[PDB]
Formats: C-alpha cells, structure tokens, sequence
C-alpha cells in the first residue's frame, strides 16, 4: 500500500515543478527512496533467521 | 579367499591400535592424540576470527534518535529560508 | 645387480634406435645411459617400435656411437639433484653441473615426468602476489601462481628486471628463484651467470637464492624439450616439500615450442598446421599445469615470449595466450625517456585486475591510472601541435597529473646500486595503492615533476620534495 | 562442515600412508609361497566351473 | 573414519567376487606402443569401440581393426602403458554414468569424479556414440530459455532445444556469458515445477585446471551446484580424453532429455576440441585437409551438436539446448573451424573484441549476433517491447561511419544517433548480475521510447540500478504481472508508461 505514498510524491512532483529550485524536499524523497530501496533488499536477501536444525 | 581375508585381517586390524584402542600409534614417531582431537581441535577457531565470530556477537544495535526535540529555533529558520527559496522560487 | 643392458641397433641424428632382450623393457619416457669415453650420454625412450626395440631421442651429442654398444637402463625418468645445495649450481637438464664446482650434495633425485596437482588441490581463489616493482603490483598483478608473459628484446632492462624480481621475492616472501634458459644464447648465459653474482643473488661463499639450469642451444633437440621439465621439477620440489612461494623463470617458451616441434618432427609424425607439432596443446599443458597453486605453497612463472614474425595468430604465441594470466611489456619507448624499469602501462594487461579478487579500491584506483595514461597519450599529439593553451582546466589538469603518474611510475631497484648507486626501495602493496591513489586525487599537484624521478613512495615523495625545496632556496 | 570434510580428508590420507604401510607388511611374507596354494585352488573352482 | 574402509572392503569383495568370474576372453599382448597409440596382438572377439583395461590403470578405446592386429588408443599419457603387458578387455562400448546424482559432482571424461565427494550414484550407464534422434520426434523450439543478460534476450533468443554458437576471440569475454546463463537459471532450480527447472551441464575442455577451480568455486558461490555438471578435460591431460569428454557430456545430457526433464549443456570450447581431434588424426597418419583439420572435423561437430534439440509430446517433451564456443583468431569468421561450427548452430552471438576493448562488456556485436529459431520461442513480452529493437540498432549501425565525417547533420539522424548511443550504454551489465525478464522488459522499455533522451549519457549506468529499485519498492505488482503473465497488455502497457514518465521527469 506504499503506492499512494509514491502517487502522492509525484503529484506533488508535478506540482513543485511550480516552485523551481527544491532545497531538500525531493531529497527528502531521496532519503526515504534510499532506506526504503534498502529494507526490501534485506529482506528478500535473508535466510529464515535461524540454524537448520533438521538438515543443517 | 584367503588372500582378500589376510590382507583385510591386516588392513582391520594394523591401524586398530589407532581406532578401537588408543595406544596411540607404533609406527609414527610423533604422537597422534596431540595432532587432530587436541592441536586441530581448536583449529577452525584457529582458520576462523576468534571472540568476535566464532562467539558471534549477539549484539545491541546503537539507538538512533530523532531530531532531539528542538523544534523552534530551527523551524524558525526553515520557515524564514523557506521564505528565501520562494522569492528565489 | 639385475642390469638390463640392450644394444644400440641405430643411429639417426638425434634419434637413437636401442634393442633389449625379451621381457626387460621400460616404458616410455625412462632414462637410459651410454657410458663414453667423454662422460656419459643420456636417451629418453619415447617410442616402442616392437620387437623389444625402443627409439629414444638424445640428449647429447651423437657422434661416434658404435652400433651395439652396451645399453644401461636407470627404470625411472630423468633424474635431478634437488634442494638446498642446487642454489648456485648451474645444473644442465642431464642432472650434473658444469660450474666446474664439484659434485653436488643433494639429498634426492626426483623424476621429471610427475603428474601435474589433481583437480582437489587446485587453489580455488588465485589471490595477487606481490612482487615487490610498484607498476608491476599497481598495474597487471602477478596472479600468484600465476603465469605471466614478459614480452620484449634484450638490451632494455629485462635482466635488471627479472633479477630486482629476484630480490624482491627474496625479501617479501622470502622464496627462492629458479632460473631456466631453455635455448639460452650462451655467451649471453655466461654474461647473466656473472651478473648474477655481481648484484649479490649469487653468493659463491654464502646462501645464494636462485638455481640456474642452462640448456643450451648446441645440444640435440631432445634436451630443449625438458630443460624446462628440469627447471619445473626443481621448482616443484620447493614447492611441496618446504612450503614456499617459489619463482620459475623461464626464457624462452617459443624456443621450448620449437623443441617440440623438431623432436615431433624427427619422430617421423605428421607435422600439423603451420608447422608446429602436432601434440603442441597437449606439450604446452604438461609443462603450464604442473604451474599451479596447491595449499601447500605455489610456484609463479615469469617466462618470455619470442613473437614469431610480430605476429599474433600464430599457434605458438596463440597457444601460450590461452594460459598467461597476466602480460608484462618492457617496451623500447619507455626506456628511451629514462624511466627504469620500462613497464609500459598501456599495455601490461591482467586478467586479475578485477575488482573480486583485488579489492574495489585498488581497482579503481589501477581503472583511473590507465584512463589517465590513455588521455595522455591521445593528447600527445595536439600537445605537439597546439600547445597548452587548448587545455581548459579539465586537461591541463589531467596532463600535469599523467606526468607526475609517468615519472612516479619509475622505482630505484635494488640492483642498480652498482648502477645508479641509489638504493632500492622494495615497496608494499598498501603503500602504493595509497600513494598512486593520493597522487590521483590532487593533494601533491604543487609538488614538481622533477621530484617524482626514481622515488620508492610518498613518504620518499615528500622527502625528496623537501631536498629539492632546500636546494632550490 | 567445510572443517569436517578436510578433517576426513586427513583421516583418509593418513590411511593412504598407512596402505603403503601394509604393503610393506604384506610383501615380507610367506604368503609369496602360502598364496600359490590360494592361487591353484581358486583355478581349480574357475576353470571346473565351466 | 574407517567408514570408507567399509565401503572399500565392500568394493573389495566385488573385486574379489570379479576374480572369480574373470575370464577374459580377449586378452592380448601390446605389440607396439607408439605416436601415443598402442597396436595390439590378440583380442579376436573385440568390437569396434570397446573399452579395454591396460595393466596400469590407463583404460582404452579400440577404435580401429585389422586382419592381424587391433588399433587401441589411449586415455592418458601413454607413460604407464608399457610394451608386452597384458590388455583385458571390459566388454563394453565407451559408456559413462548419467543420472541425477551427478549434480554437484566434477568428474573427468570416463566418470570417474575428481572432486573429492565419494562415488557417483550413478543412475546407469549410457553410450557416448548415439545416434542422433531422427526427423520424427522433434519439435520446432517455443520455450524461452531466459539467459538474464540484458541484450541476448533483447536481440538474439534462445529455444529449449535451439542450438546457439558463442563464437568470439581470446580474454574478449566468452566465457561470462554462459556462467551468467547457468547462474540466471537459479531463478527456476530453486522452485518447483520440473518443467521450468532448467539443469546446466559445463563442458571445460582444453582449460586450465585453476580456471575450473574458480569455476567450480564461482558456481558455488552462488549455489549453482546443486544442479551444475561440470565435465573436465584440462589440458593437462591427453588428447582422446579431450576428443571424448563432450560426447560423454552430451550423453549426460540425452539422460535429462529423455527424461522429461529440461537441460542447458555449455561446450567450452569446441576449437580444442578439434585441436584434441587434429592431434589425434595426425598421429595416425590420416591426411589432413584445409588448415590441416582432418577431412572429417565437419563430422565430430555434427555428430557433437547434433545430439540436442527439443524432443516432441510423443517421447516426453524433454530437451536439451547446447551452447558451444569456439575461439577465433582475431575476429575471424572465416577460418575451416568456425565456419563449421555456424554451419551447424542456429546462430551466433558474436562477442567481437573492439566493443570490448571500449569495456562494453558483455560485447555483443547486434548487426551480426542473430538467431535463426531465436524469434518463435522468445518471451511474449519482450517480442511485444522490443519489435523495434533489431531494427533500430541496425538503423544506428546505418549511420555508425556516416557520423565518423563530424559534419552537421539533419534532426532525425541526431535524435536517432542519442537514442542510439543510450542503447548502447544501456545494454551493459556487470559479471553474475543477470537481470530476469520481469526486469528486462521496463528497462528495454524506456530505452525504446525516447524516455532517456534528456539524461546524459554516464548517468544511466545508475539509471539503470536507480530505476529498477524504483519499481522494486514502488510498482511491485507491474513486476508480477509481468511475472504471471509473461505479456503486456495494453493497461499493463500504459501502466508502465506512467510508471516510467514518473521517474523520467526526475
Ligand atoms: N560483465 C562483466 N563484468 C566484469 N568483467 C567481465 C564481464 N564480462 C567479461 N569480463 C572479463 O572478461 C575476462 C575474461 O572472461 P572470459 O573468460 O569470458 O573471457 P574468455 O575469452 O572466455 O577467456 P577464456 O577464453 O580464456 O575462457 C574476465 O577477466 C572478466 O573480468
């Protein structure tokens, strides 16, 4: 359900194209693009956090 | 066949001093017992990190915090800079 | 005691026919003696015709052989004095010296023929070796146990070079060096035996570091096509005996091809395409995979390469190139400006200048060093012609800084101080990826460029910068 | 697991040196002469057998 | 412990179980050993291409008979292979283990493993000379093998049962395109269905043994080995191994195509093979003929390759997919050797060194690199995004020495030449990162679309990065339809055409 989060920071994408000139706001959106690009690749890169006490 | 049966009677039992019995070893002149289960015991705790990896670490991440709770002085000066971008703007 | 003694039926050249009587015969590829009047004649059996009758080629000169002299079998291979008392001795590919310096003590003889390390204990990650030339360890990395091609004619340094090699793996991992001049000119292995013991790695009282085997190039073909083997073997047995990492040199490998190629060819095969033998893959691999890194220790091969007719698709030179790891060019116009040694970077190429093995920062810093070196040279030219006021603070920049890179590229070795007298500066791995990386960034770009001549590191930068500044004040 | 297999693979050529030892157990003896007789009697069960 | 002493004792009781059947009918004398082939009195009820045993452990083919004597060549050095010794014959024509249980194992070209895992739980043994199927059970290719390379399945497809040739030069980047195939095929051997599994048997012949050390050691890096073969033949080792190892190769692989089951086979590389071939037809006296291949070496290619393709419904929808490489000398195609192999392969993927030595790696030529059975067996979407591809790199190829002028030119050749050169820094890809198809369509997307046309051109190394995580942590679910369904839809498509002009606006 992050869709509307990101829908909603290209509609105002599209509407600070009226304020030229963005400090910080769209690296605000770099920020949570950075850890959010992050948390989806630690958790589809572990393992079931635990020894394989069957096999292992 | 008696060939297979002596050689195999000798393969058993010349290194069962070595494997049932543990009158260590005749025929080697360094003793055995302080090469595998003593020296090489420790040995991949010797090939591997001692105390911190082997030991692994369960360890408490560093806590960290927001913006320590200060809003004004700062928001005062993000508004008045805001100000700034928007004539800029 | 129970000799198997034949006799000699024929006499061919190089090939020697020899008769056994029945039920005595050793396979291929055993050492068989002929006692002379003048030493003793060596054979290798390399071909059963039957009839109890093998065909050998020499391994000596062949004249005057009565046929049915008696025919003395020794069972195994080639025999070669191995170890410790061989530094020093030049030990041709019989197993004898010929330095007049008496017999040698060794302790074994080993056989040259081995099987190459099976599949098990091949190393499964070929970490870098460093060897000690900054441009060498910067650029295209020694693999360790690897095999490099040193390209180049003499009379540029590459003696110099491959004996600063000797010292630099003399002190950095402590391993010892051994020479092979398969179809050495020799006059020239002469003036290389007494050079070597005017730079210190031979010391005829002391521990000398290297072990010399000269085949040379008046001996029958069959000697050419294992005085390799010999210097493989002796590697070999510092290899997997005393645990080290050992250098095997040889010069030249297209000479070692053209002794397979008219051993084969007095065989009375089938010569192949161009003209090579037709075992010539199969004669390569015997002696590059007994080249290897097992757990143990390693062996890394430093041998040359004669480019037939400056030409690259012949088989010879297109052989070789399916197994160097990593070239090393002594080029004729890097010496012509001065700079010893003469490692042209362009050109020098690795396979392991990659960044999985040697690290991403040494990667990075070796991918800018070549683009920098590559804008200069595409400069070059319109240096010569419009002059440095084209450059905008983009490139003059970038030719200021590729002069400081070429100049630092040069190093004062640790055996032209009978030379140069400078002494030499074996440089770590970890201080030249620094240096170069510094030097890179831009934080000694008000250094002179005069000062970056025969420097060992930046800690030597900085000192020589600061000589130059008190004698120019 | 990868210490595991090494230490098998020690314990594997230690029994190699130790095969070279009962080579050299086996090849002093009279079973050069008593093995003739295993010999005869295994030719014996083969060639009757057909 | 003394557990494989077991089980050698075990093995010693079928030796001695043996012995007391071993009557060899056929031993004989070796006359002569010589030119590394052993000529043989006796044997007079052997066949042609029976193994035998030597008294050394050297094992042996006979591959030619005469009236007086039989022609035995060797599978070795012939160093232990001594005149007058003794030559029992096994009883069999040249067979090798195939099964399952060879995965994860390295063995030679005889079965025999020299990784250091035990035994092979050998499923049976199978010919290494089969005759190739017949016109009658095959199927024309249309399956995707998905290589996860960027520009091979944008341009130059591969069928389950297509034969495609990876022809190219020497340390141009040859062997990265197959070890990138077998690790992309991780996507499916960790899942369930039989049918989408894809099993990958590497070939190394004529290497060096450390180069399939890291090999071995790369492929279980990232867990391949639990569905890779690895047959290998270093060139240590002597010629008829080399000229037999990918024959019992392809045989492992019929054993996965009979079956059912779906199998990749990667030939690396064929021109030592025939190297291996050429040395053992000229030991032999057989004449040689261009280039001084022997007359025949159209033949052992055709026989080798012959042996893949994609079996029908009626024997059990199985396959086998073969991708040889064959090394050239200095961007030739036009050699005895490499124009055998492309006269056999339906296709090539021509890895030419120029591009490389711009570090466009992997270096695919486009205007040359075409399949032939490529285009009915690709993944529908990318044949609905990318229709236009071939057709534009060959459009910029068109004006590739007509730009070299430096003259000004009109506005169609400037936008074609941008979007042309961002195709081409697009395309790249670093080692073992293969990109699957549910990736592949967007990113060819906005390359096709004129989406890239206002970034410069070093940005889209990162671009590419950059916007897949975009669409990894945003638009997920485009990336499972594309999944599912395999096929853009025309809301799919203006789906993603909002999803791109998103992150193209910043
Ligand atoms: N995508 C890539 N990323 C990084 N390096 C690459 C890539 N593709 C190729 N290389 C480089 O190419 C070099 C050789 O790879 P490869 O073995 O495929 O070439 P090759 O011609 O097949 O060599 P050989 O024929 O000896 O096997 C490797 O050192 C590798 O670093």
């Amino acid at each position: 359900a992050k869709s509307a989060a990101n829908k909603l920071d290209w509609a105002k994408v599209i509407s600070s194209l009226r304020i030229t000139g963005s400090t910080a706001t769209q690296l605000s959106s770099f920020k949570k693009r950075n850890d959010e690009a992050r948390r989806q690749l630690l958790e589809l890169q572990s393992q079931p956090t635990e020894v394989d006490f069957s096999h292992y | 066949q008696d060939l297979y049966l002596r050689e195999l009677k000798d393969t058993k039992l010349a290194p069962s001093t070595l494997q049932d019995a543990e009158g260590n070893v005749k025929p080697w002149n360094p003793p055995q017992k302080p090469n595998l289960p003593e020296l090489e015991l420790q040995g991949p705790e010797a090939l591997k990190a001692y105390t911190e990896q082997n030991v692994e670490t369960a360890h408490v991440a560093k806590e960290s915090e927001e913006g320590e709770s200060e809003p004004i002085e700062e928001d005062w000066l993000v508004l008045d800079d805001a100000e700034e971008t928007k004539e800029s703007h | 005691s129970t000799p198997i003694t034949g006799k000699v039926t024929a006499v061919i050249g190089a090939i020697v026919d020899v008769h056994f009587e029945q039920s005595e015969l050793p396979a291929i590829l055993n050492a068989l003696e002929i006692k002379t009047p003048q030493g003793k004649l060596v054979l290798e059996v390399a071909q059963h015709l039957g009839e109890n009758t093998v065909r050998t080629i020499a391994m000596d000169g062949t004249e005057g052989l009565v046929r049915g002299e008696k025919v003395l079998d020794t069972g195994g291979p080639i025999s070669v004095p191995v170890g410790r008392e061989t530094l020093g001795r030049i030990i041709n590919v019989i197993g004898e010296p010929i330095d007049e310096r008496g017999p040698i003590k060794s302790k074994l003889r080993k056989p040259i023929h081995a099987d190459p390390p099976s599949f098990a204990e091949q190393s499964t990650s070929a970490e870098i070796l460093e060897t000690g030339i900054k441009v060498v360890d910067l650029l295209a990395p020694y693999a360790r146990g690897g095999k490099i091609g040193l390209f180049g004619g003499a009379g540029v340094g590459k003696t110099v070079f491959i004996q600063e090699l000797i010292n630099n793996i003399a002190k950095a991992h402590g391993g010892f060096s051994v020479f092979t001049g398969v179809g050495e000119r020799t006059r020239e292995g002469n003036d290389l035996y007494r050079e070597m013991k005017e730079t210190g790695v031979i010391n005829l009282e002391g521990e000398s570091k290297v072990a010399l085997v000269f085949g040379q190039m008046n001996e029958p073909p069959g000697a050419r096509a294992r005085v390799a083997l010999t210097g493989l073997t002796i590697a070999e047995y510092f290899r997997d005996e005393e645990g080290q990492d050992v250098l095997l040199f040889i010069d030249n490998i297209f000479r070692f091809t053209q002794a397979g190629s008219e051993v084969s060819a007095l065989l009375g095969r089938i010569p192949s395409a161009v003209g090579y033998q037709p075992t010539l893959a199969t004669d390569m691999g015997l002696l590059q995979e007994r080249i290897t890194t097992t757990k143990k220790g390693s062996v890394t091969s430093v041998q040359a390469v004669y480019v037939p007719a400056d030409d690259l698709t012949d088989p010879a030179p297109a052989t070789t190139f399916a197994h160097l790891d990593a070239t090393t060019v002594l080029s004729r116009g890097i010496s012509e400006l001065g700079i010893y040694p003469a490692v042209d970077p362009l050109d020098s190429k690795s396979r392991l200048l990659d960044a999985a093995v040697v690290g991403q920062e040494h990667y990075d810093v070796a991918s800018k060093v070549q683009e920098t070196l590559q804008t200069y040279k595409s400069l070059q030219d319109i240096i010569a012609i419009l002059g440095m006021d084209e450059l905008s603070e983009q490139d003059k920049l970038t030719v200021e800084r590729a002069r400081k890179i070429q100049r630092f590229l040069s190093q004062p070795f640790a055996v032209a101080e009978v030379f140069t007298g400078i002494p030499g500066k074996l440089v770590r791995l970890k201080d030249t990826v620094a240096s170069f990386k510094a030097v890179l960034e831009g934080k000694y770009d008000n250094i002179p460029e005069h000062a970056f001549y025969m420097v060992g590191g930046i800690e030597d930068v900085v000192a020589k910068a600061e000589k130059l500044a008190a004698e120019a004040n | 697991v990868r210490y595991e297999a090494s230490l098998r693979q020690l314990e594997q050529r230690q029994l190699a040196k130790s095969v070279i030892s009962r080579v050299q157990s086996e090849l002093g003896n009279p079973k050069f002469q008593e093995k003739v007789l295993q010999q005869s009697i295994s030719e014996i069960e083969q060639l009757l057998s057909k | 412990k003394a557990q494989p002493t077991e089980v050698s004792s075990i093995l010693e009781e079928r030796i001695k179980g043996v012995s007391d059947e071993a009557n060899l009918n056929e031993t004989g004398r070796v006359l002569a050993v010589g030119d590394g082939i052993a000529r043989v009195f006796g044997l007079n009820n052997i066949q042609a291409e029976e193994l035998v045993e030597f008294s050394s452990g050297v094992k042996g083919m006979a591959l030619n008979l005469e009236p007086g004597q039989v022609g035995i060549v060797l599978f070795g050095s012939d160093r232990l292979v001594k005149e007058g010794e003794l030559v029992k014959r096994t009883g069999n024509i040249v067979d090798v283990p195939v099964g399952p249980g060879l995965l994860g194992r390295v063995v030679d070209a005889l079965g025999n493993p020299i990784d250091g895992k035990g035994p092979i739980d050998a499923a049976g043994r199978s010919r290494a000379q089969v005759k190739a199927p017949g016109i009658l059970p095959r199927r024309s290719v249309h399956e995707p093998v998905q290589t996860g390379l960027k520009a091979v399945d944008a341009l130059v497809p591969i069928g389950r049962g297509q034969r495609e040739l990876i022809i190219g030069d020497r340390q141009t980047g040859k062997t990265a395109v197959a070890l990138d195939t077998i690790l992309n095929q991780k996507r499916w051997n960790n899942g369930s269905d039989e049918s989408k599994k894809l099993y990958c048997v590497y070939v190394a012949v004529g290497q060096k043994r450390s180069t399939v050390a890291q090999l071995v050691q790369t492929l279980e890096q990232h867990d391949a080995m639990k569905y890779s073969i690895i047959v290998a033949a270093t060139a240590s080792e002597a010629a008829p191994l080399q000229y037999l190892a990918p024959f019992t190769a392809a045989s492992i692989g019929e054993w996965f195509r009979d079956n059912g089951k779906h199998a990749l086979i990667v030939y690396d590389d064929l021109s030592k093979q025939a190297v291996a071939y050429r040395q053992l037809s000229l030991l032999l006296r057989r004449p040689p003929g261009r280039e001084a291949y022997p007359g025949d070496v159209f033949y052992l290619h055709s026989r080798l390759l012959e042996r893949a393709a994609k079996l029908s419904e009626k024997e059990g929808s199985g396959s086998l997919t073969a991708l040889p490489v064959i090394e050239t000398q200095g961007g030739d195609v036009s050699a005895y050797i490499p124009t055998n192999v492309i006269s056999i392969t339906d296709g090539q993927i021509f890895l030419e060194a120029e591009l490389f030595y711009k570090g466009i790696r992997p270096a695919i030529n486009v205007g040359l690199s075409v399949s032939r059975v490529g285009s009915a067996a690709q993944v529908k979407a990318l044949k609905q995004v990318a229709g236009s591809l071939k057709l534009f790199l060959a459009q910029y190829r068109e004006v590739a020495a007509f730009a070299q002028f430096g003259s000004d030119l009109d506005a169609s050749t400037k936008q074609t030449l941008v979007r042309g050169e961002r195709l081409t820094q697009l395309l790249k890809q670093n080692q073992y990162s293969p990109l699957a198809t549910e990736e592949q369509v967007p990113l060819i997307y906005a390359g096709v679309n004129g989406h890239l046309d206002g970034i410069e051109l070093s940005r889209i190394g990162e671009f590419e990065s950059s916007f897949l995580s975009y669409l990894k942590s945003n638009h997920n679910e485009l990336l499972t339809e594309i999944r599912e369904k395999g096929e853009l839809s025309k809301e799919l498509l203006a789906s993603l055409k909002s999803a791109t002009e998103s992150f193209v606006a910043t």
